[PDB]
């Protein structure tokens, strides 16, 4: 598991999981809210 | 010294020999050590007391017949005269409450200042104006009564906040009911202190 | 040892060596191996078939005497309907809640005695009759619960004693056993199934029974 | 020297059968390291004992209704009970969600360093709430149990290990001929008993094209 | 309000590229721990970042989060 | 020294192990006191949210609690800003506003001062000849005219037990103020009126009830009703 999770702390997992976390993030942001313009509470 | 087993065969705690109220009841080694072990004595001492007081407010207001206890301070809520063994005293919600407060938090201030372990237990001297502590054997003998009168007073006032919470019935209609059909009305009649 | 529940079987070693009325090596799982596990696994069979006792008494006798016509008595099964739609029922709700409290209280008295045999007869306990609630061996108490005396005698009776309650209680265990199984079969109680095949024994059969032995039945009428 | 789960089969060198249920399966490599071998342990002990638990829940509700008396299916069981339930939804999970969480908190503290609610923090108690072994604490949670002896401990801890994985097995099996029958477990059991050359996984239409 | 909102994210990333830079920095072969991320510390400073603005403030009193030019590479024109 | 702990299990800062402190409980993973006065500023930054808190809430505790018992016809606190201002004994809001900053900078720029140079403000013939004993003994604790009935002139134990009680309950009414907006926010009534209502019915008034606060719960519980 070591050697394996070695590989899987490199940048390019870390530039998808970032990448998956934010992007999702924002999916359900603009999904479950509507598209809003002012931030008027 | 030990007043009885909770259990007959108990396993025997190394903690609960010189306390009054000994039974070994403690199941899950609640307060091992005595920093926590005085303090719960403090604390168990205190609600049994209070439970006292409130059992005799519970029951003085029934065998006189002058009213329930939940009734008691539905005077706040429709607002009119409030009445104390057939007095009337005038004084409003919040004036009393607002004494109240104030009253017992200095009652507690000079209760929380004492900073001796066995002081908190038991006061003596100004509380104790008739004085039936000067032999040590009435003394602890006075000790486990009071103990066991409280934990009962503990449990009687759960109970009637049990019975109240399912029947609208108070404590001597309770009686009533038990001593008239025991097996056709109970606890296991309600439906609602048992599922089903 | 007594006997054998199957002669020529290879008998676990946990078995050979024990003092246990009613011992027959009837252990092919191994499920008594641990000391502790046997103690406990006798006292449960033990409170099982006195239960199962009070049980197939409770079946049998008042269904005897309804056979003899002298008590209007109803059947086991349906009871506790009977009972329940009775003018002086104590409600199902109240006789359960006392059921199990009552029980909770004498099974944690058992419990206790058999975390440490003997140690019931602490004085102050039980009203001062706690004193004869201490254990002569596990799973029989002695005591109030033998006023009498017929446990007050040579060893040699005592094990011969214990044999016949274990015997009895088995037979018991695998009558009520019978029982759920008839009612769950044909519908009728004990007597009426003892009956019909006293009267007609190779028609009153479990074979014969669907119930029991699903598909049984189509093979007959295929034949 | 132990039976493995393929006779012949290579045991890892992680995996030594010093553990409860060590039958050396483990192609993924996953436990290698030892803080996450005990992760590991912790985990499969935790969603044993609640698979247990949900499959004793579920086999004791559809007997209940399967011998007469008035209980739901072990699918859909929550809502026909929230109508019912003086408690409404919302409400109940959130406070199962504070309540387990100050539990499961407390437990992985305890896990990140044995022994650290055994200071007397929560309410005073140093025996009670502290961690024995990996998975397993003490002093309130074995209350009358028999841990204290080593061999009927570890006995009991192979068999709460099997009981576990053989629950997880039946839970996978509850919801799998759910979505395959629409029935209860205990009606799938008396269908598999009363027909079992026909009745079967293979002629419920679904599943087998 | 979205001018602080954005600030407030903006001044995360910031602060957090700088911890994990400084942490990193006083550690054999640095370069190595830019391409090889460790996930512990990285998600540590990741939780650790919610007041930014007050780490950055009394960084800047105190000179922890600049740099005098003496050892700072310089153009020679 | 160290008393209690905020999380036991967790790591404590070595920063927070061998201090001295009011409510010390290790709370700091962010690791924001590691500096020492910085952790002075903060301590006194803490000190002064928790006082104005305590006497905030007590406006509104207080207040509501009297107007549940009926003797004082006060309105609800988040009501009550308008509740003066349109009255016709009302200061405009601009003179209040100017006023309360006014008299808060003069105070702060006393209190500022203090910090950075402690015991500065004692300087003879300032304010009055009665500066004298505005010389802070503590960092945040300055004693003198603020302590008129000798409260604090007793045993070193039980200064630090009333320094303990006092950042526990100012931080319990640090939280309260919190709970206060955010009831407000979500059910729109009072905090007397909210305890009544727990009271009365806990189940059906909870926080996870009302979808202000859980957007998308409510529509949870309306998709497993129907
Ligand atoms: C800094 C603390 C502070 C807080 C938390 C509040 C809280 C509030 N102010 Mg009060 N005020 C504060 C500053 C001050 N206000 C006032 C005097 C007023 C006035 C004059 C009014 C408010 C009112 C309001 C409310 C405006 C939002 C609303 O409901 O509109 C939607 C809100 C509950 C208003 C109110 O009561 O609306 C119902 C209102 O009319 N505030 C003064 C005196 C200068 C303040 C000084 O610090
Ligand atoms: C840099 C300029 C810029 C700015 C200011 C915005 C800002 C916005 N755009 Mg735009 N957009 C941009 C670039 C930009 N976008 C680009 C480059 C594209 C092409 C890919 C788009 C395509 C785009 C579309 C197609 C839509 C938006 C929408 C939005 C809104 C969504 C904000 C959000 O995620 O919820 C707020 C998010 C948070 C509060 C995050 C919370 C984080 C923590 C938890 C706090 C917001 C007003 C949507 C909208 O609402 O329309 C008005 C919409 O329909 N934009
Ligand atoms: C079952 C009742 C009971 C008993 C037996 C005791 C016994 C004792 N208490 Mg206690 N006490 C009680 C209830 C009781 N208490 C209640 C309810 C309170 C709260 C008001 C207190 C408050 C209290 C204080 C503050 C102190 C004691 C102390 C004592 C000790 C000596 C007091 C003495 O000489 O009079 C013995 C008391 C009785 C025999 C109680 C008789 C109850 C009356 C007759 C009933 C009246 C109620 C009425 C009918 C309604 C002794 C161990 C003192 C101590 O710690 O020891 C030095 C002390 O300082 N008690
Ligand atoms: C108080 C809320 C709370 C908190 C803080 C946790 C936190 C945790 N639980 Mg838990 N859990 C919760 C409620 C909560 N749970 C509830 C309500 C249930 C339903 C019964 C579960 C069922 C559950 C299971 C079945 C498992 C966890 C596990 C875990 C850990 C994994 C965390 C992760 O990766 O994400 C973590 C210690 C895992 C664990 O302990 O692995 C070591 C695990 O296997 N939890
Ligand atoms: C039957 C499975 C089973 C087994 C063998 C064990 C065994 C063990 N557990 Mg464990 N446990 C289980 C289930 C089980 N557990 C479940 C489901 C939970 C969640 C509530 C836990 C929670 C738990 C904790 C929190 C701890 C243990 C501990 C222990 C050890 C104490 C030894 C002991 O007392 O024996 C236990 C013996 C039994 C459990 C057998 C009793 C089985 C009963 C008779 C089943 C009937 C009840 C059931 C509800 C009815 C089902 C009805 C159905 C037919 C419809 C031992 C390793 C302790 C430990 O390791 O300390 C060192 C410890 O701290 N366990
Ligand atoms: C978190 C690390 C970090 C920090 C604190 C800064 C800070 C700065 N940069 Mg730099 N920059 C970074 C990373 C960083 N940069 C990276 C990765 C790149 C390559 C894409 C650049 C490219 C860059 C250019 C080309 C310029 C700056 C400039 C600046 C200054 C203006 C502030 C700003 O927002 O610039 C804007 C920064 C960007 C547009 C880069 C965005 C890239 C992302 C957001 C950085 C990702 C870092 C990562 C998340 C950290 C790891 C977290 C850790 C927990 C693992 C300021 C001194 C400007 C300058 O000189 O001002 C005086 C300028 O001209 N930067
Ligand atoms: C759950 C969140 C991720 C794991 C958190 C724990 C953690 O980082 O442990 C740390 C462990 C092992 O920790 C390792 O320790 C080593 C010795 O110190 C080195 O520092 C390694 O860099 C470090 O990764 O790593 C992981 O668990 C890696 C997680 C997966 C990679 C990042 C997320 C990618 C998501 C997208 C791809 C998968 C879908
Ligand atoms: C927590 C709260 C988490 C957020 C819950 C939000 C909540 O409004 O969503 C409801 C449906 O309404 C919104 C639909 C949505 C939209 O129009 O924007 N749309 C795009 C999916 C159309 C869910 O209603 C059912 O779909 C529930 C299905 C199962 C959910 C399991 C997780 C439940 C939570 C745990
Ligand atoms: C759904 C159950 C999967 C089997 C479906 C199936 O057998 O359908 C056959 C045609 O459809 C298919 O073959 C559909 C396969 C995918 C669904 C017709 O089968 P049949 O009744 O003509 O079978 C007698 C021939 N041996
Ligand atoms: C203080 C108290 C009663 C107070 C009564 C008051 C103020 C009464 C006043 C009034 O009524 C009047 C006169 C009239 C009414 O009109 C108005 C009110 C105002 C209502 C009861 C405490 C009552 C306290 C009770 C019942 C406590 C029960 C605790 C249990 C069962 C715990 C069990 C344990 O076993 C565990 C689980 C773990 C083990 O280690 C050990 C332990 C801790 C023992
Ligand atoms: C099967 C399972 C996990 C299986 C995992 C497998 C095979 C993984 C295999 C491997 O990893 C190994 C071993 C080693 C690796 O090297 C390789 C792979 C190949 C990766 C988990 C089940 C886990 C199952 C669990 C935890 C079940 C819990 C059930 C609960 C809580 C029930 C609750 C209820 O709510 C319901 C659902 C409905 C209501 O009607 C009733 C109540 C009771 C209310």
């Amino acid at each position: 598991m070591k050697d394996f999770t070695t590989y899987l702390s490199t940048a390019p997992v870390v530039g998808l999981g970032w990448a998956i976390f934010t992007s999702g993030l924002l999916i359900e942001i603009n999904r479950f809210f509507p598209d809003p313009l002012v931030f008027s509470f | 010294t030990r007043a009885g087993n909770f259990a007959p065969g108990s396993e025997p705690k190394d903690y609960l020999e010189g306390l009054p109220g000994n039974y070994n009841f403690d199941p899950l080694e609640l307060g091992k050590e005595k920093g926590t072990l005085q303090r719960y004595r403090e604390a168990e001492l205190i609600h049994c007391r209070w439970a006292m007081l409130g059992a005799a407010g519970c029951l003085a207001v029934e065998v006189l017949g002058l009213g329930n206890w939940y009734d008691a301070p539905l005077w706040a809520v429709t607002g009119d005269k409030p009445t104390w063994f057939g007095i009337e005293v005038p004084f409003d919600i919040a004036t009393i409450l607002g004494v109240e407060v104030v009253a017992m938090a200095v009652a507690e201030g000079l209760r929380n200042e004492n900073q001796d372990m066995e002081k908190r237990l038991y006061p003596g001297g100004a509380f104790d104006p008739l004085g039936f502590s000067k032999d040590p054997k009435s003394f602890e003998d006075k000790k486990l009564k009071e103990l066991k009168n409280g934990r009962l007073a503990m449990v009687a006032c759960l109970g009637f906040a049990g019975q109240h919470a399912a029947t609208g019935k108070p404590i001597l209609a309770a009686l009533g009911d038990h001593l008239s059909s025991p097996f056709f009305n109970n606890f296991a009649t309600n439906g609602v202190s048992v599922p089903g | 040892m007594q006997g054998n529940w199957l002669p020529g079987s290879q008998t676990p070693a946990h078995l050979k060596d024990l003092k246990m009325a009613g011992n027959f090596g009837f252990d092919p799982l191994n499920l008594g191996a641990e000391p502790q596990a046997l103690r406990w696994y006798q006292q449960a069979e033990l409170v099982h078939s006195r239960t199962a006792m009070m049980g197939v008494a409770g079946i049998l006798i008042p269904g005897i005497f309804t056979k003899l016509g002298a008590l209007n008595v109803p059947q086991w099964y349906e009871a506790g309907k009977v009972y329940i739609e009775g003018e002086g029922a104590i409600p199902f709700g109240t006789l359960l809640m006392t059921t199990l409290f009552s029980y909770a209280f004498v099974e944690g008295k058992r419990w206790q005695d058999f975390r440490k045999p003997g140690s019931q007869a602490e004085p102050g306990t039980f009203f001062g009759l706690e004193s004869q609630f201490k254990g002569t061996e596990n799973g029989y108490p002695g005591g109030i619960f033998d006023p009498l005396g017929y446990s007050k005698t040579s060893p040699e009776k005592l094990d011969e004693l214990k044999l016949k309650e274990i015997k009895n209680g088995r037979l018991a265990m695998v009558a009520f056993l019978g029982f759920a199984g008839q009612y769950g079969a044909t519908g009728k109680g004990p007597i009426d199934n003892l009956a019909d095949h006293l009267a007609d024994p190779w028609h009153n059969t479990f074979a014969e029974n669907g119930i029991s032995v699903p598909g049984l039945s189509a093979v007959e009428q295929a034949a | 020297d132990r039976p493995l789960w393929s006779p012949g089969s290579e045991p890892p060198a992680w995996l030594d059968g010093s553990l409860a249920g060590d039958y050396g399966f483990d192609p993924l490599h996953l436990s290698e390291e030892p803080e996450m071998r005990k992760w590991m342990v912790q985990a499969e002990l935790v969603h044993a004992r609640w698979a247990m638990l949900g499959v004793a829940g579920i086999l004791f509700t559809s007997i209940a209704a399967k011998t007469g008396a008035p209980f739901p299916d072990w699918y859909d069981a929550g809502k026909e009970a929230i109508k019912t339930s003086p408690a409404p939804l919302g409400s109940l999970i959130f406070t199962e969600l504070l309540l387990f969480g100050w539990v499961e908190t407390k437990r992985l503290y305890d896990l990140r360093n044995p022994g650290s609610q055994g200071d007397g923090s929560f309410l005073g108690i140093t025996d009670g709430l502290k961690g024995k072994e990996n998975g397993y604490p003490g002093g309130l949670f074995d209350p009358m149990g028999m841990s204290k002896n080593e061999a009927s401990y570890k006995e009991a801890k192979v068999k709460e290990i099997k009981n576990g994985r053989l629950a997880m097995l039946a839970f996978v099996g509850f919801i799998a001929q759910h979505h395959a029958t629409h029935k209860s477990p205990i009606d799938n059991l008396l269908d598999h008993v009363a027909d079992p050359f026909h009745v079967t996984f293979a002629t419920n239409g679904v599943s087998i094209p | 309000i979205p001018t602080f909102g954005f600030l407030y994210v903006a001044g995360y990333i910031g602060h957090v590229g700088r911890q994990y830079i400084i942490l990193s920095k006083e550690d054999a072969k640095p370069t190595d721990k830019e391409i090889i991320l460790d996930v512990p510390l990285a998600l540590k400073l990741a939780f650790q970042g919610w007041a930014w603005p007050l780490a950055s403030i009394q960084e800047l009193r105190n000179g922890s989060l600049l740099e005098k030019d003496e050892n700072i590479t310089v153009s020679p024109r």
